[PDB]
Parts: C-alpha cells; sequence; structure tokens
C-alpha cells in the first residue's frame, strides 16, 4: 500500500522550509519541487507553531509520483549500491548528515526505506529546525528511480509512531538543478 | 539494426 | 570499470528460465554488447528470439525486448505494438551481478520522442493501440513499408490491413490510408472525396510511442507528402 501524501499541518502546525547552497540544491515553490545534485547537502527546515514534546521523531520516505509506479518501492540503483556513510544502508536513497542519532528503517511489512531523526527545537535564536538530507541516486539512474519523478514525504511522529504532522515535495536529482528548475518553471507558466 |  | 560493470555470468543456470528475449541495437550508461548480453541470457537458460514471434510470446514464454535505449527499429515498433516491455540491458547485467532476477519495471526504456509532447516519453502498458482500425497501405516499397507496417499494424490490434502497391480496393470501408509520396493521385482524390484521412508512417510511429491513436492532422509530419 502506498503511504499517504496528504498535507497535515497537525496540532503543531508543521511546515517545511527550503534553502539553497553553482547551485547544489534549489527549490521551486510554484512546482513544490526540489532540484539538487547527487549526494549534495539538501537543507530542509522544520517550522512549527507549537514546539513538539521531546521524543518526537522526524521520518523521511520517498515514493514515486506517477500512478503506474507509485506501488513500486523506491531504492538505490544497484550500480551506486555496489560502490558509504556507515550507518546508512547502500540500498537507501535518502540519508541524513549532521545528526549522530539517525536511524534507518526498512519496514518488515511494506519493505520501503525510511530515515528518522529525533526532533530538536530551534537552537540559539533560530526559528526552525534545519535537517541536512542527501540523495544518493540520480533521477535518471538506470536500475533505480529510472527517470521516474519521486516525492519526499516528511512526517512527525511521537515515540511510539502515531502521526502528528505530514508534508511532501517533489525531488529531481540532476546535474544542473538551476537550469532544470527554470526549465520546468517556464514549462509551467507557458501553459497559461 | 536499421531505424525508420 | 567497463568489463566489471558488464557483469558476470549467472551462477544459477536457470535464472532466465521462462523468458524470451528480442534484442535490438540502435544505429551507431555502459555500452550495449549484444553478443555478450546474449551469452549472459543463454547461460541463465534464457531463450533468444531470432525475430518477433507472437506464437511463443502469447503462450509459454514471457517476452522482453533488450536494448541500450529507445530506438526506431522494427523490433522496437513490434514490441511497442504488442505491449512487450522495453527493458534496458543493464537489467541483465545488474541481475547477473546478483544472481537474482531484478524487477524489469525499474529498467523500462522510453518509448521515443513525441511530437505532441515535445519530449522523450516513458513507457506504459499499451494493450493494443490500433483496435478496430481498417488501414490501407499504399507504397512502392513492398518490404520496408507494405510488409513492415502491415505486420506492425496487425500486431497492434488492427481489424484489417490491406496491402496495395502504387499500381493495380473497397476503400470507403477503411478508416485511414497510410502512404508516402508515392501515392497516386487517384487514391488521394478518392480519399479526399470520401473524407478519408491520409497520413504518413510518422502517424503510426507516433501512435506507437504515445500508446494511443493520436490526431491525424495533429502534426505537419503526419502528411504523406511532407517534403
Ligand atoms: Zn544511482
Amino acid at each position: 500500500s502506498v503511504p499517504s501524501q496528504k498535507t497535515y499541518q497537525g496540532s503543531y502546525g508543521f511546515r517545511l522550509g527550503f534553502l539553497h547552497s553553482s547551485v547544489t540544491c534549489t527549490y521551486s515553490p510554484a512546482l513544490n519541487k526540489m532540484f539538487c545534485q547527487l549526494a549534495k547537502t539538501c537543507p530542509v527546515q522544520l517550522w512549527v507553531d507549537s514546539t513538539p514534546p521531546p521524543g518526537t521523531r522526524v521520518r523521511a520516505m520517498a515514493i514515486y509520483k506517477q500512478s503506474q509506479h507509485m506501488t513500486e518501492v523506491v531504492r538505490r540503483c544497484p550500480h551506486h549500491e555496489r560502490c558509504s556513510d556507515g550507518l546508512a544502508p547502500p540500498q537507501h536513497l535518502i540519508r541524513v548528515e549532521g545528526n549522530l542519532r539517525v536511524e534507518y528503517l526498512d519496514d518488515r511489512n511494506t519493505f520501503r526505506h525510511s530515515v528518522v531523526v529525533p526532533y530538536e527545537p530551534p537552537e540559539v535564536g533560530s526559528d526552525c529546525t534545519t535537517i541536512h538530507y542527501n540523495y544518493m541516486c540520480n533521477s535518471s539512474c538506470m536500475g533505480g528511480m529510472n527517470r521516474r519523478p519521486i516525492l519526499t514525504i516528511i512526517t512527525l511522529e511521537d515515540s511510539s509512531g502515531n502521526l502528528l504532522g505530514r508534508n511532501s515535495f517533489e525531488v529531481r536529482v540532476c546535474a544542473c538543478p538551476g537550469r532544470d528548475r527554470r526549465t520546468e518553471e517556464e514549462n509551467l507558466r507557458k501553459k497559461g | 539494426s536499421q531505424e525508420y | 570499470a567497463l568489463e566489471e560493470q558488464r557483469g558476470p555470468l549467472p551462477l544459477n543456470k536457470t535464472l532466465f528460465l521462462g523468458y524470451a528475449f528480442l534484442l535490438t541495437m540502435a544505429t551507431t550508461i555502459p555500452p550495449f554488447n549484444k553478443q555478450y548480453t546474449e551469452s549472459q541470457l543463454r547461460a541463465g537458460a534464457g531463450y533468444i528470439l531470432e525475430d518477433f514471434n507472437e506464437a511463443q510470446c502469447n503462450t509459454a514464454y514471457q517476452c522482453l525486448l533488450i536494448a541500450d535505449q529507445h530506438c526506431r527499429t522494427r523490433k522496437y515498433f513490434l514490441c511497442l505494438a504488442s505491449g512487450i516491455p522495453c527493458v534496458s540491458h543493464v537489467w541483465v547485467h545488474d541481475s547477473c551481478h546478483a544472481n537474482q532476477l531484478q524487477n524489469y519495471r525499474n529498467y523500462l526504456l522510453p518509448a521515443g520522442y513525441s511530437l505532441e509532447e515535445q519530449r522523450i516519453l516513458d513507457w506504459q502498458p499499451r494493450e493494443n493501440p490500433f483496435q478496430n482500425l481498417k488501414v490501407l497501405l499504399v507504397s512502392d516499397q513492398q518490404q520496408n513499408f507494405l510488409e513492415l507496417w502491415s505486420e506492425i499494424l496487425m500486431t497492434g490490434g488492427a481489424a484489417s490491413v490491406k496491402q496495395h502497391h502504387s499500381s493495380a480496393i473497397a476503400l470507403g470501408v477503411f478508416d485511414v490510408v497510410v502512404t508516402d509520396p508515392s501515392c497516386p493521385a487517384s487514391v488521394l482524390k478518392c480519399a479526399e472525396a470520401l473524407q478519408l484521412p491520409v497520413v504518413s508512417q510518422e502517424w503510426v510511429i507516433q501512435c506507437l510511442i504515445v500508446g494511443e491513436r493520436i490526431g491525424f492532422k495533429q502534426h505537419p509530419k503526419y502528411k504523406h507528402d511532407y517534403v
């Protein structure tokens, strides 16, 4: 069964923020789509109106956006899997850097890969919580996503696992994130 | 092979 | 990197047991080695098709087309019409690396460049693209047109395909005339009077890429006389 992708700000009013960092990761709010480079730092901010309690965890899981491949499990192409972080399995697509308490789940039921990190409140004077994600496979990777568009699902959950917040966004791992972002963005306003 |  | 990424031979002598393969080479990712891939498939008890044959594909074997990319050859068109999946050769390689059959849906090759969509299109199950279609083929070339498009249209679910040289039918009973600039003016005038659309082979090919009957007058290249 495909995990749900419906926006759910929840009781804490959870929302997502995107930054930039040659652009290595850029975000289009018109398309709600992230264009980044292979194994590059992708800043994803967490904005909450109500500070969640301790023990709260942030899970990340990628699904395919098209209907004909939505039921297909997202994984890393066997080429990039045969050739390493350490705590991250070689089949996982999404990784987290900067956090030493990160977990990687494979799910004995669905068999989908996910990566979770304990929630932390904004630090010294911050207004959100930045998580640094990494995508270890190109969109055009044969054997993996294979040109299929994928959505990244970010969820908030308590210590047990019950849902508290959900947001999603499209991701394209390409060589030129800026060029492709402008290309699709115009390729969108030109329809009108 | 030959393309068309 | 090359010889290793090509992969080894399958230890499981029956890895590809029950699959038929129709390899095609684009006219000139790791490069496609046709005979090496054939050796990999044969070693895993895979059956190699000499050509397209719907007498084994529709019966015992699960047919698959192996190629390096999307191409405009006869085998590619026949599989696009019959709904046989177009799968990259890496699927063979990555499977021999693991000695375990991989999901070919992760190795689907594109259909081709669409004129209506102006981009390369990913493949989807076709399930016949020429259902209930009476076609009249008019050309001077018998082999690479009167036979080619006859077989491709027929394996695409066409209700009837007639082969007429450009010198010698029921007409009005047809739905479309697929011809080329060698069409006699008699067929063009009779078709015009009957309001019968006359298109070129690009309409058929684009129908195979998109996977559905597209507009006759949708693109200028669909005209037979397009010079
Ligand atoms: Zn990859």
